């Protein structure tokens, strides 16, 4: 009747047999298997409802459904207990990354939009003061999530831009999301993502020096964010400038830090409104065909090519004629898979010297379900990417081979 | 006064900086220079991630001190471009 009682939330008969059940040896494993199992059904039921909808906001609240529903049950007619909240956490874990038969997992990407779309100043589906209940709650499925890399990289990429363009809504939010990550996932794991954040405060209370040094002389102001290239993936999109004087900022910059190298990113630099949206924030040609506004000083013609485009077509500019106006990511993502390959390389390049440290000769059937534990921190790789470590490390000089009726991986050093 | 002034104004500029490396996973290593080298990642050491040991040539060129330091100890080249070490 274990199978029967677990499945039914009314009346007495689920209560004394937790009493009977904490009495036997076998009983409260059973309980916990068949409530593991009952976990797993209804979170993939509540999870595959969504099918060609995949709203992130209603995926994590279906996750966070079921997992409100059987806490306040085991609560209500079992008992607060590590084995049971470990039986839900297990099995949500199991379900969340997804196995559908035409399609790889969306669960990270669906993460990263629902953090994003807390933490953004439209605040459409969540708003302020209460996305910091949110994203306490987002630390459940934050924990259940098995590649917590790419859901990071996902996140990253996002925040990147949201904090660069302005379009977060409170700064002291996101630092407070990223705390929540860093105590979800491992502050060592989710380091760089504090780096990117600081980058912005840091060269924020920076420009009170830069001003300071631009009202020092003449003849060589303006706000700046110098970004930690390391972490950072945005890149300068291999673009006038609305205040025009960035080398003093250079100059500042290197002489504030005569042991840093610095490239400008003039893809991503913003101006101000207005003339006398009200937008005028990017890409201050100051000049007639958009094509033509390609006369620049010498600069990048990719760039150049690209601003263009995005000048011509937004609001400013209202081939014949031309006049000014009167008045007034899951492509993204699939391609950050690939930085993804390349990070997993270099950090099963890392576990694979670990494992090698520790024993030093192996063979591939027993190196399997060792990395699967050296790298389940962060992602669960395959066996072809495991070989694809390995299969190039033997000619970096990491790993050598002699033998010849058998397996082998001897390292090198 | 036109609509087509595009006039000096507040800015907002925006930079990458780095170490002292055309990095491009700097051949001693396949790390990022603001990053852990293979020896410390593996071990996952307690030095500091983003400036862990960085030592500069006579060339003023960047290289990991532990990855140089292996290196000087075999060869007598500069590793990023096998002139003579300094
Ligand atoms: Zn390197
Ligand atoms: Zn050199």
């Amino acid at each position: 009747e274990c199978h029967n009682i677990i499945r039914q939330e009314k009346k007495n008969d689920m209560a004394n047999m937790y009493v009977l059940l904490r009495a036997v040896s076998t009983g409260l494993p059973h309980m916990i298997q068949e409530l593991q199992n009952h976990i797993h059904d209804e979170g993939l039921r509540a999870t595959s409802n969504l099918t060609q909808e995949n709203m992130p906001t209603l995926f994590v609240e279906s996750v966070l459904e079921v997992h409100g529903k059987f806490v306040q049950l085991i609560n209500t007619v079992l008992n607060g207990d590590q084995h049971f909240m470990s039986a839900l956490d297990k099995a949500l874990t199991s379900v969340v990354n997804y196995r559908e038969p035409k399609s790889v997992c969306k669960a990270p990407e669906l993460l990263a939009k629902y953090c994003d779309n807390l933490l953004k100043k439209s605040a459409k589906g969540m708003t302020e003061n209460e996305v910091e209940d949110r994203l306490t709650s987002f630390i459940t499925v934050f924990k259940y999530i098995d590649d917590k890399d790419v859901f990071q990289k996902f996140y990253a990429r996002m925040l990147a831009k949201r904090l660069i363009h302005g379009l977060s809504m409170s700064m002291d939010s996101e630092e407070a999301m990223i705390n929540k990550l860093k105590q979800a996932c491992g502050y060592e794991f989710t380091s760089k993502l504090h780096r990117m954040y600081t980058d912005m405060s840091v060269s924020a209370d920076l420009n009170n020096k830069f001003n300071n040094f631009i009202k020092n002389q003449d003849t060589v102001s303006f706000q700046i964010y110098v970004l930690q290239a390391g972490a950072w993936p945005l890149t300068q999109a291999p673009p006038q400038e609305l205040e025009k004087s960035v080398q003093m900022f250079e100059l500042f910059y290197s002489q504030h830090f005569s042991g840093r190298k610095l490239t400008w990113l003039h893809y991503l630099c913003t101006g101000e409104v207005k003339m006398n949206v009200a937008m005028v924030t990017t890409y201050q040609m100051a000049v007639v065909s958009y094509k033509e506004l390609q006369d620049s000083t010498q600069m990048n013609e990719k760039e150049l090519t690209k601003t263009i485009k995005s000048l011509l077509d937004v609001k400013m500019i209202n081939e014949s004629s031309f006049s000014l106006n009167m008045n007034f990511t899951p492509q993204e993502m699939e391609q950050t898979r690939s930085a993804v390959d390349e990070d997993r390389k270099m950090y099963l390049q890392a576990a694979i010297v670990r494992i090698m440290k520790a024993r030093k000769v192996l063979r591939h059937n027993a190196l399997i379900q060792e990395v699967i534990s050296q790298s389940r921190a962060r992602f669960n790789p395959s066996i072809s990417m495991i070989k694809k470590c390995i299969e190039v490390l033997i000619d970096k000089q990491y790993i050598e081979r002699s033998q010849a009726s058998a397996d082998e991986y001897s390292y090198v050093a | 006064a036109g609509k087509k002034r595009f006039e000096v104004k507040k800015w907002n500029a925006v930079a990458l900086w780095a170490w002292d490396i055309v990095v491009d996973n700097c051949a001693i290593c396949r790390n990022h220079i603001m990053d852990l080298c293979i020896e410390c990642q593996a071990n996952q050491a307690s030095a500091t991630s983003e400036e862990c040991t960085v030592a500069w040539g006579v060339c003023n060129h960047a290289f990991h001190f532990h990855c140089i330091s292996r290196w000087l100890k075999t060869r007598q080249v500069c590793p990023l471009d096998n002139r003579e070490w300094e």
